[PDB]
């Protein structure tokens, strides 16, 4: 028997609760590559 | 509105049970709280301006 | 005090329980209490200690 805990609330970055940390990491990696593919196709010298 | 009206207490943070020091986000939030740090600084640049 | 559990760790051969009993014989002052709610409100005022 020990004392009760309190209802220690969520913190500042509580908003990213729906996703795993590793999921967010995949998103940013996806985020960059989509841009540079568009940077490949656009500005390709369409002569 | 009491048996002595206009008796002005000074108040700070108080140590309750186990204090949640591991909540350093909270203890820092306590540390910012008992201070006018931003409302005093809101005077400062307004004075400096 | 005068508990079988207090006697159990005296006789307990599990090393952590020995190590607890090693502490409990060396716990200064008395972690041991005589009656039931004696230990209860002790924890209640221990603030998790
Ligand atoms: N029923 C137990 C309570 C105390 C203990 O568990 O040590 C006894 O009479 O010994």
């Amino acid at each position: 028997m020990i004392k009760k805990p309190q209802k220690s609330k969520p913190g500042v970055f509580s908003f990213l609760d729906p996703l795993a940390y590793e999921i967010w990491m995949c998103i940013v990696f996806a985020y960059i590559g989509v841009s540079v593919v568009l940077f490949l196709v656009s500005r390709f010298s369409p002569y | 509105e009491g048996n002595f009206k206009g008796l002005c207490k000074q108040i700070d943070h108080f140590p309750e049970d186990a204090d949640y020091e591991a909540d350093t986000a909270e203890y820092f939030l306590r540390a910012v709280r008992a201070s006018s740090i931003f409302p005093i600084l809101s005077v400062i640049l307004l004075f400096m301006g | 005090d005068s508990g079988s559990t207090k006697e159990f760790f005296r006789r307990s051969k599990i090393a952590v329980f020995d190590k607890m009993w090693t502490y409990m014989r060396s716990a200064e002052p008395s972690v041991f209490v005589r009656t039931t709610a004696e230990g209860v409100a002790r924890v209640r005022k221990s603030k998790g200690k």
